[PDB]
């Protein structure tokens, strides 16, 4: 399994940045996906979760607005569009597989495959 | 969200315990408290999920458990390559999905 | 108050308030039984078709299918205040099957999403 | 466990616990006439519940207040001290007013819900 | 297509419920056949109604699954079985399950009746 | 449209006061109605809204437990009954048309045809 | 609640811009904003509604714009009769129906 | 009409007691039950409410996540299981009838009959 | 939650009023106010329910009423047996079903 986070770089406060994640080595459409944020010196923080079909999205309250998580099951592509980025959003973001599953699958409230990570600087 | 020690240590070959203390509404409500190992500069990987269920690809050590509102990771047979940060991920219901603590630095003497 | 089809020549807005009057009149020797069975089959096919869309038990059912301007580009004022249901039904001929298919697909996605939301502990 | 109509002589607050027993027992020319009329009676009752917004329920609460002119009794004597047959006889020729009020209340509720769901 | 998913796994066949639907409704023998089809459709709809599942094709309930009915895990049930094999496996408990479903609804409405009475 | 307030203008703290609007220049039952409050020197704020049919009412949290808004399509009359009035409620109360529409009408979400305003002072 | 400058100024014949800044959940989320003109002692008049729409009876000198969480009104040419307090209003969902800003003194 | 609490006494903070109440002299299944507490030097405060059938439970927010109220209508027994007792939970806990009616009776938004009370020390 | 005076007094043969003050969302809106008498060391007895309705087993010297958001208990006679802590309770709707005031110590002189 490999997750390659072909994301962005440096933006100004108040700007917008889109991250993407290309998946290989597994059936993308069968797993839920998430974005988890690691701020330097603070540790891991979960940001967003999207279902296997892409119809359901969940966020932490601090990013409940401004962020849109999107899933394209035809190109095996996960993406996160972040608008109105704050200085507190400077962090390394990680693409992760798991965290929701579905009613017809086993319980998967964990993240088993993590990507390389991408640095978002604000 | 949940409290972790800032660091732990022990000699090679000894057993160590890392704990995470949350509240009754997350660790005490759901048996989904996974533990991750993150080497500095690298992405974290899954060391154990649910509470006591270890995934494939991980050696016999790193077994975990829980009691009350406290989750615990036991690392027996400590190796020199385990010098990494350890994190908890607890499920906290539908309104807040996952909570993490700070990192625990594991120092191998 | 206006009778079974009294609102047929009224505007769509005014006619939307008489749905129960017409709904009550859809249900009420071999050929008489054939007529009764045909009435029952038409009623049940309509109730089933509403059920597929998640509209069962309601006479006015809001959905999640956006309106396409290629089906009708009239604004709400023209459709609801200056047009009758017969003229509207004529206007949307050749489009009702597309709408029905989209409603069926939208409800299937709604049921899967509700099942997955209810699967969160 | 009492069987079909077994609770018919019990009180209303006890007979109301056996609604599924009654519901499950509601479903050559003469035989077809009997089967078609049973189907028509079932469908008219189900359509009438649907018009009231009670589709899919056996105990359906509504927004129509109770008029003291229909039955000037308290809940204890209605539910604990009398049967559904006596109640049905007592409120005979008042049910059409209640049905009309239920229909109008559901029409108003559907319009209010549509307007609430039309707010962005 | 109609019954096309009968040989598919249950996880895939559960997405074609509207395809299997609509084929349930559509000289004396033809009239008896029509009445019989209507009677079976209405019996199934009433059976869903008394469970609190009216108007839905996928209805979640409050009856826990008993491991004595089937000890298979969800991966084996949904990815490695068809609906026909599953129906054969648990037929001997089907009516018991139906009874429990009915009982749950009998409680559920009463609880709702009390909650709306506050 | 000559929308005119006929309400009172002097109440003691803790009392109650009723305001009303009469309309003549438009179809009253075809428009939603609202009350908008202007405290002196503080600008304007919305207080309450009622639908065109009168079945639905909406309030700001600061008045949700105190004010009742109602309408009568007969006689083209809007009413607002204010209980437990506070010193912070001293203001000019304006009638306004719109701010809501039914699902069969076009969107508004704006106020038009404002009245001239009743002055309500709480001693 | 809604931030608006206390006053603007300009000479007759000039283009005058008034702006209001809200939050993401009201101006950013909805395209239903409006501007009102209130002369002292008089009820406010509707000047702009939705996005750059004018009601009947309002001249074409009043226009506006919307970007991000900021809405603006433009007067293409100042007149002596335009002196008034201008107000913003925006829809903010079902829990908070309308949010108004403060008044802007035109100061012709 | 009698109500007798048979629950425990002294417990350390963080422990449990699982208090119980026995009813007699009336039809137990016909009345809703509640637990109400009085701190030794303060007034009386309601803690929890259960309906006559035992299907619905309600709590004050301060104990919502740690107290469970249950009943057994075949034994005329009411139970309250407190699994996270704090020092502020020291009180006399009274078993009382009433608090709600299941739609087919008259209103009972009052406590019709009170027990003698169990002493919880923590 | 409810405001209630800490004490009241009077002589035998007179009557007293014990007020209880809530807000518009509880006493004013539901009209379900009860009063009960607690002796120190003993369980409370129900004295008044549904604002004005007296239960059986209580004489007419106990009565009550409400005005606005204020409930009132009127006690006549004032014999030695009435020296007890009286409490008011009100239904606030679901989500915090009942709210209580403090105790009023009735002193019989
Ligand atoms: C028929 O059209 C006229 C147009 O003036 C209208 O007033 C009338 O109400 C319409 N008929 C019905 C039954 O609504
Ligand atoms: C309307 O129908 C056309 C037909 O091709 C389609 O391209 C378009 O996307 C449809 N509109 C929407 C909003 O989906
Ligand atoms: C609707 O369209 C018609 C025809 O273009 C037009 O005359 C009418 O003014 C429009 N109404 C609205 C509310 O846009
Ligand atoms: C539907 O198709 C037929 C086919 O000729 C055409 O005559 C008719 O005008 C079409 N309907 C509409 C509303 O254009
Ligand atoms: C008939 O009446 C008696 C009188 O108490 C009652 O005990 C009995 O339960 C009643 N029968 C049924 C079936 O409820
Ligand atoms: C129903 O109640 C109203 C008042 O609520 C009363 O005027 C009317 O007469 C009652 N109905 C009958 C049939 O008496
Ligand atoms: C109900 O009314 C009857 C009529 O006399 C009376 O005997 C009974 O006590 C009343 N019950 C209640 C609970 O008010
Ligand atoms: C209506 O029902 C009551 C119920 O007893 C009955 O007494 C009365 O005669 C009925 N009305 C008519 C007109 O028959
Ligand atoms: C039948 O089984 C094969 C096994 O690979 C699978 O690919 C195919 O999709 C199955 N048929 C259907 C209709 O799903
Ligand atoms: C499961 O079924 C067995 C018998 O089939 C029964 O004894 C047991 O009680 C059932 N489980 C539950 C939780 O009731
Ligand atoms: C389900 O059970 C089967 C037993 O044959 C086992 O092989 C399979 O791995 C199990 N699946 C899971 C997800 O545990
Ligand atoms: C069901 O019962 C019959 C006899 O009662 C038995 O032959 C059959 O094997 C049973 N089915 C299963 C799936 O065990």
């Amino acid at each position: 399994v490999q997750l390659v986070e072909t994301g962005g770089g440096l933006v100004q406060p108040g700007g917008s940045l889109k991250l993407s994640c290309r998946a290989s080595g597994y059936t993308f459409s069968s797993f839920a996906m998430s974005w988890v944020r690691q701020a330097p010196g603070k540790g891991l923080e979960w940001v967003s979760l999207i279902n296997d079909r892409g119809g359901l999205t969940f966020y932490v309250d601090s990013v409940k607005g401004r962020f849109t998580i999107s899933r394209d099951n035809s190109k095996n592509t996960l993406s996160l569009q972040m608008h109105s980025l704050r200085d507190g959003d400077t962090a390394v973001y990680y693409c992760a597989t798991g965290g929701m599953s579905s009613a017809l699958q086993s319980s998967k409230y964990y993240f088993d495959f993590w990507g390389q990570g991408a640095l978002v600087t604000v | 969200a949940l409290t972790q020690p800032p660091s732990v240590s022990g000699s090679p070959g000894q057993s160590v315990t890392i704990s995470c203390t949350g509240t009754s509404s997350d660790i005490g409500s759901y048996n989904y408290v996974s533990w991750y190992q993150q080497h500095p500069g690298k992405a974290p990987k899954l060391m154990i999920y649910d509470v006591t269920q270890r995934p494939s690809g991980v050696s016999d050590r790193f077994s975990g458990s829980k009691s009350g509102n406290t989750a615990s990771l036991t690392i027996s047979g400590l190796q020199a390559d385990d010098e990494a940060d350890y994190y908890c991920s607890a499920y906290a219901g539908r309104q807040t999905f996952y909570i993490f603590g700070g990192g625990t630095r594991l120092t191998v003497l | 108050s206006l009778g079974f089809l009294g609102a047929a020549g009224s505007t769509m807005g005014a006619a939307s308030m008489t749905l129960t009057v017409q709904a009550r009149n859809l249900l009420s020797g071999i050929k008489q039984l054939q007529a009764r069975v045909l009435a029952v089959e038409h009623y049940l096919r309509d109730q089933q078709l509403l059920g597929i869309w998640g509209c069962s038990g309601k006479l006015i059912c809001c959905t999640n299918v956006p309106w396409n301007s290629s089906w009708s580009n009239r604004n709400l004022s023209e459709i609801w205040d200056n047009m009758t249901w017969l003229q509207w039904d004529k206007e949307i001929s050749n489009y009702t099957q597309i709408i029905y298919g989209l409603l069926e697909e939208s409800q299937n996605q709604q049921e899967k999403n509700e099942q997955d939301l209810l699967a969160l502990d």
